[PDB]
């Protein structure tokens, strides 16, 4: 009764629960509390979900499935109620505080009226009723809400210009986005709403602090705690409107902090030039100032000493009290060395960090000086120093500070920097100074250039910083064009804000050039600042950015930094660079970077450590193995350096832990005396290089440790807490668990190394092979950390490369300037709205794909310390520290240092996951999960123990997998690919069984039959598993391999490989010969496309398709054009219902959206309470979707094929992305079916070895010698029989047949033309010609039969040769075979060299005389000028077979034609005349030089309409110069194959093609109603109605590139080669 | 062809200037110590695979230009550049002058193999 | 009125600029014209129907590139302006380049300090010519510096 009082419960808990209310501003009832909504009713949803598990579910499961869509009504109800209540408060304030906005915007105005109307309606019905199920039972609750959100989004979205002019009146929304921006205008009231948004409007600023009422503004924080209380406060009541207000509070930040430093500086004199410091006095300085203001008030007091000494050393030979400055620095930098060697509050301890920074440049400088001889102010060694000047009696607060390097003079911006991260002020980035500061008094900008992790974006900043202006970094991309990169310095230029846009040479030429006007401008009314005449009291200075007035401030500044030595990257004008000054920045200053940051940290060492530290780094740089995931450089070295502090600070705590638990004897100063330093550094050279490191470099490294760290050991925690959960983890995913050397210890460990890296990296990367365990890895550490640590975990899964870079990011519109977000945009600011709680969740981005620079170049802003994802329109998003980007790749071989640099690296090989661990998997899935959704699971758990000893380690399957990658395969080999396979066929083997006791009722197979089965079909399945993708030859090979090392029984035959040996149920080893009978086909079937004469490698394929197909595998069938594999494939689907097939035809331009279109027209989407699943429309049927030409598509330079990428997701993944709604959908009922030609044709590209793992391959060969007189050797003695007079003549017609085309065949191919390709399909055709100028005649001679075959032989195999000695060789090997075959027959009558045949002259196919028809053609050509074309035409006796040519084609079904030839040389005249004479309507498209895609679709409706509603032959009749763009031969690339364009009829035009066919197919008399049967007769009337005639030139290159982009045009088309004229 | 000749006596001469064997180091215990060793076996670790490869690829050519064996899509690319005497792309896995032919090329490759066929000698004939 | 041309904007107003200075005599310089080899071949279209004012002036700025229209360059007049000969004519270049007011400042001293500075610009920028031994590299030093 357990499952009753959970119902109770439920029943109790929401017969009470009422939405919480609270009046809003007393005009409604708003509803609070989501979060305790949200919980309730996903904790009744999992509840209700598990008792379903309990055995005692049947008695109540009525009731509980009740719950479950009451409560998923709850959900679905109140997820859209939110986003409408937050949308409407903003709205209505925007709309009710603002009355310009109804002038501006009347029909909005009105149209939020209309809809605030309704809300406050629908808020009444609420207050009356707040329960929970009194409000789900409103009527259409549900779809007036979805109602309300789609329409508050309108009125969202038509507020643009409104919020472009309200980002004037307070220039820092220029860095805000739109929606974030109505946030912010709209809950002008609700102060508390506008704290999250200050972040990006400011530099240091994440919060304001406000009275109880929250009426005043008393002061600012930052996001570390650091307060500053403002002097005078502001008040919001004086100043209501959000605009103004927030200028006061920008203002009197400014003034506070320049009063502040003030009183700092005055305090700070006593610390100057003072023989002793007290360092409580010191502390307590420290402590009541900001930190920014801490080191200002250093550097004042310094550079006023430095003067003070050189003034008075002004007779040369007078003392130096310049030793006095430099004591006084000795003093104080000793007093903060001894701070931070104790334990000190984290925001004392950075102002002490940066202060230690700041004064060892000073002591530097002044040891310096003093070495110099330097006795004068005016000396150069001083003046390049940057300098700063405070001016007590200065009326400005703000211009009391000045800071002078050189003769650039600079006032301090007080902009509030909180606590940024201080750069070491090494000579580098002196001279980055100097450089800079140089560029800004010439009013330039600065230009740092040189190779990643040099400095150049934080030196940039850090200028900044130390001038006190507000820096923004952009990522700069392709996407930053001439209007985005205006918005943002009109920004910039208003707020007095520095841009830094990195990576700024990665805009296109053509923007740096337009964007050049821009910077020029405004560098010229910054000189009008710098004007002496120009005076404050005046008209602003104003540059015209977007042709529009803007006002300059004279603190903005523009740098770019760039790394000029990147391929690919655009080259800047020298107009655009003559703006920049420019400074290489090359070689970082890297010991001294790791002393000051180890000194500083506390480190007593520091000078030992980094004189270690700095040259170890070196030393791996070159002493390990190069890796493209190697990076050793200022990145990875700040990484350790960062890391040793972390480490040190916790062993401190560690220590001091264990002295609470043993004595009081807490002693910090000798605790630090007895520290282990260097061992500190090597656990965090350790934790961070070691899982990067190959297995063969991990023994390199510790001994470079042990070389530059003698004695010193590295001891990984034994993380016992972890590992617990991480077993029980594996034991629930049925994955192998290993501790040490045990299996599974060594992907143990690298889940270990994962989450090591997840905790000092906010972007990773798991790099490895595929099959390397990878995403399993932090599949499993996602799982547990949820279970250790209580916080949920969350995965966004991201196939980048499988869509476009602007559906990944986001898109920037071209005229409305509207902002679209991308897949990844849309999922992380979703987790920093935080409208569901995801900020209290962990939060994994992970792209599982390749890595291009491309696209992963726009995430360096977000991968490095900025943690910021820049976009176009100027918005900046900050990571919050509960999201981890992850990056699982296979290799790295188009990354470049940028990415590998600032990003964790964990390695995986191979040998992480042992093929033991995966039959481990295999075996545990095999005896829990069982395959009919038992009596199913006794069958796996028995049919498992049978095959345990096999699985086993150096067993069978693993020899025989060592075997197969010695062989040779039709595509590369990987482990997986042959596992998937073999794991595919046994699940099929436990059906099998199954399947066998549904027949047997009465006796089910026992354990002797089920022993005996499983061993031989494992047997047959290691075979098909791991050499299907081979030739026989070394199909056979393998097969001898398993015969010496199996103890299998086997087949006892002596020569006969074991791959022709099928294992029939009763566990016994049959041929495959004895379900191969020897046929009789029907006549009029003869070579017919539905017919399959069996043959020994059709039945073997079939049934291996047959396993795969059923189990729903993806596959893959490789092999030459025409060798069977759409054959293949259809016969075994025919043995397989419930599945229908959609046949797909890749080309070089194949995109996902080809199968995107397919999914439209056969599958529906629907919402579901778990996701948007994409079904086949028609139910209970598997749709499998056949892609022809797979590995076509083309490959980018980066080596990825973007479609094989979106295969893969939605195989491995299940699903896929849908763009318009950034969402995930769900695959049901859809199965994917690959063929191919071999990776080594032309156009082939080798497939992904990611999608290969999924897919297994079968290599289908052309049929033998034998096969073929097996299967045309049929076809003949069918079709021999419409004249019994020939029924001998059966055999010589086929050899002569065999002979021909394998001569042929070998003679011409595709070295020589790229279109001498020759399969069975010209056997078929050759049959099916024969047959159908034989079926009207009533008897014939054997010299007549000839005629034909020697015909056909022509027309199949002549008329696409290209050249003169090629068509005599073809002409005389006609003759040789046939008289080889068939002797005692009259050669003249049966081979006469001009063999034509008609039937115009006659009812019937018979042959012509050549004069008799050249008299017929000349009279028809006469009505053909009085009629269509009055164009006189010579006759000649080419064109007499080239007429006949075309007419062959036009009276067969999806006759197509390609027509290749010389311009002028009548290949359209002839065809529009063949094409009157034979009743076909000709079409041609009527371009133009405006003359565009969606012209041509349009009028492939036109033709499509004509042909396939009303009955129309049409020759459709194009031009290779017809091709205006390369989408016009995609979609002929699927209308010649299909007959059909899955995306051509959308919208209305769908609808009026269904009331057309409807019309089209009642006049043919056919009873169809439903649209998809209408479509299917539709797509038939095309097929045997429409004809497309393709003209092209000879052109070699054009032809052979040609076959990429329509494949069709070359499998589909019959080929004449006309030429030229001869 | 008149290429297909040319070429054949141009890839069977490289295959007799390129040298044929490249032991790896054997690595010790007190081997990894040895700086000299850690830097030594690189370069015959990554020497081994560049000579494993030119010479497979030579190989291949040499078949092709008998008509032994048929001509895949990496011959067509390799095979053209041949043709035109510039340094396969594949072939360039330490760092050479702009502008280098691959007739350079394949002789500064032989002499490269012999010094790293010495040290390995040494190496294994020795010690390290 | 000098126009960059890579923008979409830039197109728009080079029109406008080109039309009203040949009915002024007005001065139209378009800048880096090299990256936008279509559009040159419908301006060569439109100059060649056009009478403008006798003062008018089309100045067209470009790197040295084959994507250049033949048409174009057979239409317009080319000057190539590249580092100068040697250092005499590098250093009449830049005595010409620099006002002489400019120069001949207060301090008597300033001239020979722009003589050395003529000096110095020409023997770097001369060393460029030895492309590896006059410096290690191909630096841009030019004007700007
Ligand atoms: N620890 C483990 N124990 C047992 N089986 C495992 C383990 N880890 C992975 N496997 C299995 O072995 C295979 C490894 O797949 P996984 O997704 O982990 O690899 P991957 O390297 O991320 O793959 P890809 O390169 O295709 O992205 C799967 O069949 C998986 O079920
Ligand atoms: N002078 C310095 N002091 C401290 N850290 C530095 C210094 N210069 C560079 N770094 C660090 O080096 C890394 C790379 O700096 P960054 O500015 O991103 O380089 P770049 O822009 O050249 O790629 C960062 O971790 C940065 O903080
Ligand atoms: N056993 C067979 N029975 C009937 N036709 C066969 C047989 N083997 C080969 N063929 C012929 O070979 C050709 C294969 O065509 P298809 O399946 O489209 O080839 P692919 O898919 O390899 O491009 C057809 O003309 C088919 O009739
Ligand atoms: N057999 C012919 N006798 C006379 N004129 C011909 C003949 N074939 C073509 N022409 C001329 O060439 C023109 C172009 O014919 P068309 O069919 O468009 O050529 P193509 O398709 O080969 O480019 C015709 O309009 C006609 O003037
Ligand atoms: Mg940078
Ligand atoms: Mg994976």
């Amino acid at each position: 009764m357990a499952l009753e009082e959970f119902l109770k419960q439920i029943r109790e808990v929401w017969n009470t629960y009422e939405l919480d209310l609270v009046n809003y501003q007393n005009k409604c009832r708003l509803i609070r509390g989501w979060d305790d909504l949200f919980n309730k009713v996903k904790e009744h949803i999992n509840s209700v979900s598990a008792m379903k598990l309990s055995p005692y579910y049947k008695v109540f499961e009525e009731d509980a499935l009740s719950w479950e869509d009451k409560l998923n009504r709850i959900m679905a109800l109140f997820d859209v109620w939110i986003d409408v209540q937050r949308r409407w408060v903003y709205l209505e304030g925007i709309f009710t505080g603002s009355a310009d906005i109804k002038h501006l915007l009347p029909v909005e105005t009105q149209r939020f009226q209309s809809i605030s109307t309704e809300f406050l309606a629908l808020m009444k019905k609420v207050s009356k009723s707040p329960l929970v199920m009194d409000v789900l039972n409103i009527q259409g609750v549900q779809r007036s809400l979805e109602r309300l959100a789609d329409l508050l989004g309108k009125i969202q979205k038509a507020l643009g210009e409104y919020l472009e002019r309200e980002r004037s009146s307070f220039p820092r929304f220029y860095f805000v986005g739109d929606e974030d921006l109505l946030e912010i205008i709209g809950n002008s009231k609700n102060v508390a709403k506008l704290q999250k948004h200050f972040k990006k409007m400011f530099a240091g600023v994440s919060s304001i602090i406000l009275n109880e009422d929250n009426s005043v503004v008393l002061g600012i924080s930052s996001r570390e705690g650091e307060e500053v209380m403002f002097k005078t406060p502001v008040s919001i009541t004086e100043h209501p409107k959000i605009n103004e207000w927030l200028t006061l509070v920008e203002k009197e930040m400014r003034v506070t902090l320049a009063k502040l430093l003030a009183e700092s500086v005055t305090e700070v004199e006593i610390f100057g030039k003072a023989t002793s410091i007290d360092p409580n006095t010191y502390i307590t300085w420290i402590d009541k100032y900001q930190a920014q203001l801490v080191v200002l008030s250093a550097q004042i007091a310094w550079s006023e000493n430095v003067e003070t000494a050189l003034s008075s050393m002004g007779g040369g030979g007078d003392a130096a009290p310049l030793h006095s400055v430099l004591s006084n620095v000795e003093v104080t930098l000793n007093v903060l060395a001894d701070s931070v060697l104790m334990e000190q509050p984290p925001l004392r301890r950075r102002k002490l960090e940066h202060l230690i920074t700041e004064l060892v440049h000073q002591r530097d400088v002044t040891r310096s000086l003093i070495k110099s001889k330097i006795d004068n102010a005016k000396s150069f060694e001083w003046l390049s120093q940057m300098r700063f000047y405070f001016d007590p009696k200065q009326t400005d607060v703000l211009q009391q500070l000045s800071i002078q390097m050189a003769n650039a003079k600079f006032n301090y911006g007080f902009e509030y920097l909180g606590v940024q991260d201080k750069l070491v002020q090494t000579p580098l980035t002196d001279r980055c100074y100097l450089t800079m500061t140089q560029a800004l008094e010439a009013r330039l900008g600065g230009s740092p250039f040189g190779p990643a992790g040099t400095g150049k974006t934080e030196s940039v900043k850090a200028l900044g910083h130390q001038l006190g202006r507000f820096v923004l970094v952009f990522n700069c991309d392709e996407t930053f064009d001439f209007q985005a990169m205006g918005r943002i310095f009109v920004g910039l230029c208003q707020v007095g804000a520095w841009g830094c846009f990195d990576e700024f040479n990665r805009l296109e030429e053509r923007m740096l050039s337009a964007v050049s006007q821009q910077v020029q401008c405004i560098q010229e009314a910054l000189r009008e600042h710098s004007n002496p005449n120009y005076d404050k009291t005046s008209a602003p200075i104003t540059c015209e950015l977007l042709n529009k007035q803007v006002k300059v401030s004279p603190d903005m500044a523009i740098f770019i930094t760039m790394n000029p030595g990147y391929a690919g990257r655009s080259n800047l004008p020298d107009n655009l660079k003559k703006l920049f000054r420019s400074l290489a920045m090359t070689k970082p200053d890297r010991q001294l970077i790791a002393q000051v940051m180890l000194y500083s940290q506390g480190f007593r060492t520091a000078e030992v450590l980094a004189n270690k530290i700095v040259p170890f780094f070196k030393l791996c740089d070159e002493q390990l193995s190069s890796q493209s995931h190697y990076d050793f450089g200022l990145r990875a070295l700040k990484s350790v350096l960062v890391s040793a502090g972390n480490v040190k600070r916790e062993r401190i705590q560690k220590i001091k832990r264990e002295k609470e638990e043993r004595g009081e004897a807490v002693d910090e100063g000798e605790i630090a005396e007895n520290l282990p330093e260097q061992e500190i550094l090597i656990q965090s050279v350790c934790e961070t290089m070691v899982p990067k490191l190959v297995a063969e470099d991990i023994p390199l490294l510790f001994s470079l440790l042990s070389d530059v760290f003698p004695g010193v050991q590295y001891h990984r925690g034994e993380m016992t807490a972890l590992r617990e959960e991480l077993k029980k983890v594996c034991q629930e995913m049925y994955l192998t668990y290993g501790d040490g050397e045990e299996v599974g210890g060594m992907w143990v460990e690298k889940v270990l190394q994962l989450y090591q890296i997840t905790q000092i990296n906010h972007g990773l990367m798991m790099v490895g092979p595929s099959g390397s365990g990878k995403s399993m890895a932090w599949r499993v550490l996602l799982k547990a950390l949820e279970r250790l640590e209580g916080v949920e975990g969350v995965a966004h899964i991201i196939d980048p490369k499988a869509i476009s870079k602007d559906h990944l990011y986001g898109t920037l519109d071209p005229n409305t300037r509207e902002w679209t977000d991308g897949l990844f945009t849309h999922v992380l600011r979703k987790i920093i709205d935080s409208v569901r709680g995801e900020l209290q969740k962990r939060q994994w981005i992970v792209f599982d794909g390749d890595v291009d620079p491309e696209w992963v170049e726009n995430l360096n802003s977000v991968l490095d310390d900025n943690k910021l994802l820049t976009l176009p329109n100027g918005e900046r998003l900050s990571l919050p520290p509960n999201v981890r980007i992850m990056f699982e790749v296979q290799d790295l071989k188009y990354a470049t240092l940028a990415t590998v640099s600032r990003c964790g690296m964990v390695w995986f090989s191979e040998d992480v996951l042992s093929t033991d661990m995966i039959f481990n998997n295999f075996l545990a899935r095999l005896r829990s999960i069982p395959l009919d959704e038992s009596p199913m699971l006794q069958i796996q758990r028995d049919a498992a123990t049978i095959m345990q000893p096999y699985f086993t380690s150096n067993g069978l399957v693993t020899k025989a997998l060592e075997h197969a990658f010695q062989l040779e395969h039709i595509m590369d080999l990987t482990r997986l690919r042959c596992l998937g396979s073999l794991f595919s066929m046994l699940h099929q083997a436990c059906r099998n069984v199954a399947q066998y006791n549904a027949n047997h009722p009465d006796f089910p197979m026992q354990i002797e039959q089920l022993e005996r089965y499983i061993q031989r079909y494992l047997v047959y399945a290691i075979l098909w598993s791991l050499s299907g993708d081979s030739r026989l030859k070394m199909r056979a090979e393998l097969g001898e391999y398993i015969r010496r090392i199996t103890t299998v029984p086997l087949p006892t035959a002596p020569n006969i490989p074991i791959i022709d040996y099928e294992v029939s149920i009763s566990g016994e080893w049959s041929p495959w010969q004895a379900k191969v009978p020897q046929i009789e086909v029907e006549t009029h079937k003869v070579a017919a496309p539905d017919v399959v004469v069996p043959t020994l490698d059709t039945v073997r394929h079939e049934a291996l398709l047959y396993t795969w197909l059923a189990e729903h595998k993806p596959l893959v069938l490789c092999g030459p054009p025409g060798s069977g594999k759409t054959m293949t494939l259809f016969s075994a689907l025919r043995a397989l219902p419930d599945m229908e097939v959609v046949g797909l035809n890749f080309s070089s331009a194949t995109t996902p959206e080809l199968l995107l279109k397919t999914f439209d027209h056969y599958c529906e989407y629907r919402r579901t309470p778990n996701g948007v699943v994409l079904a086949p429309v028609q139910l209970g049927k598997w749709l499998v979707l056949f892609c022809d030409e797979i590995n076509l598509p083309d490959m980018d330079k980066y080596g990825t094929q973007r479609v094989i990428s979106f295969i893969r997701q939605m195989v491995e993944h299940g699903g896929f992305y849908r763009t318009s709604d950034q969402t995930w959908v769900k695959l049901e009922r859809i199965q994917f079916v690959g063929a191919c030609n071999p990776p080594t044709d032309p156009g082939r590209k080798p497939l992904s070895h990611r999608f290969l793992r999924h897919v297994p391959v079968v290599y289908v060969d052309y049929p033998g010698p034998a096969s073929l007189t097996q299967i045309y050797g049929t076809f003949n003695r069918a079709m021999l029989r419409l004249i019994p007079s020939l029924r001998t003549y059966a055999e010589p017609l086929t050899a002569a047949m065999v002979e021909f085309y394998t001569m042929s065949q070998e003679r011409f191919t595709q070295d020589t033309q790229p279109h001498y390709i020759y399969s069975p399909r010209e056997m078929t055709r050759w049959v099916r010609g024969i047959f159908e100028a034989l079926r009207p005649l009533e008897t014939l001679p054997v010299e007549g039969l000839i005629r034909i075959w020697a015909h056909e032989a022509l027309r199949l195999f002549q008329d696409r040769l290209v050249e003169d000695e090629e068509r005599r060789w073809t002409d005389e090997n006609i003759d040789t075979v046939a008289l080889k075959h068939f002797p005692n027959i009259d050669r003249e009558k049966a081979m006469s060299r001009p063999i034509l045949y008609s039937n115009w002259l006659s009812k019937d196919y018979i042959p012509v005389d050549q004069e008799e028809l050249r008299d017929y053609v000349k009279a028809r050509l006469k009505v053909f000028y009085e009629e269509e074309l009055d164009v006189p035409l010579v006759l000649f006796n080419e064109v007499l077979d080239h007429v006949l040519r075309i007419d062959r084609i036009f009276r067969q079904p999806q006759g197509h034609l390609l027509l290749i030839g010389v311009s002028g040389a009548g290949k359209t005249t002839l065809s529009r005349f063949v094409a009157w004479m034979n009743g076909l309507s000709v079409y041609q498209i009527k371009v133009h030089r405006k003359y565009t895609g969606e012209d041509f679709d349009e009028d492939l409706r036109t033709v499509l309409r004509r042909s396939g509603c009303k009955n129309e032959k049409i020759a459709f009749i194009m031009d290779e110069s017809n091709v205006l763009d390369s989408g016009f031969l995609e979609r002929m690339n699927t209308l010649l194959a299909n007959g059909e364009v899955p995306g051509l009829f959308e919208g209305d035009e769908y609808a009026t093609l269904m009331t057309q066919c409807k019309e089209g197919a009642q006049k043919e008399g056919l009873m169809l109603d439903s649209h998809e049967e209408l479509y299917k007769w539709f797509t038939s009337q095309v097929i045997r109605n429409l004809h497309v005639v393709f003209t092209m030139n000879p052109s070699s290159e054009g032809l052979k590139d040609r076959a990429a982009t329509s494949p069709a045009l070359f499998n589909r088309c019959v080929l004449n080669w006309f030429g030229d004229w001869s | 062809p008149a290429w297909m000749r040319t070429l054949h006596t141009t890839a069977s001469n490289w295959l007799h200037l390129i040298p044929q064997t490249l032991s790896h180091l054997k690595r010790t215990v007190e081997n990894i110590k040895d700086p000299l060793f850690r830097f030594f076996e690189r370069e015959v670790k990554m020497g081994a695979k560049l000579l494993q490869d030119v010479r497979q690829d030579l190989a291949d050519v040499v078949q092709v230009c008998e008509g032994k064996k048929k001509q895949t899509n990496y011959l067509r690319t390799l095979i053209n550049e041949l043709v035109k005497g510039i340094l396969p792309r594949s072939w360039s896995h330490y760092t050479v002058p702009a502008g280098m032919t691959v007739i350079q090329w394949v002789s500064d490759f032989s002499e490269r193999i012999k010094q790293l066929q010495n040290i390995s000698l040494a190496a294994a004939s020795g010690g390290a | 009125t000098s126009i960059a041309i890579g923008s979409a904007e830039g197109f728009n107003q080079a029109d406008k600029a080109i039309n009203t200075a040949v009915k002024s005599g007005r001065w139209v310089m378009l800048k880096n014209v090299h990256l936008a080899p279509g559009w040159l071949m419908q301006l060569e279209k439109k100059l060649h129907s056009l009478q403008p004012h006798a003062c008018f002036r089309l100045f067209l700025t470009m790197e040295i590139n084959p994507k250049v229209p033949v048409n174009l360059l057979r239409a317009g007049r080319i000057f190539v302006f590249e580092p100068p000969p040697g250092v005499k004519a590098n250093m009449l270049r830049t005595f010409s380049s620099i006002p002489v007011s400019r120069i001949c400042k207060s301090p008597n001293e300033r001239a020979r300090l722009y003589f050395l500075l003529a000096w110095f610009h020409a023997i770097i920028q001369e060393r460029l010519r030895y492309a590896p031994l006059g410096w290690s590299k191909k630096y841009e030093f030019g004007e700007s510096d």
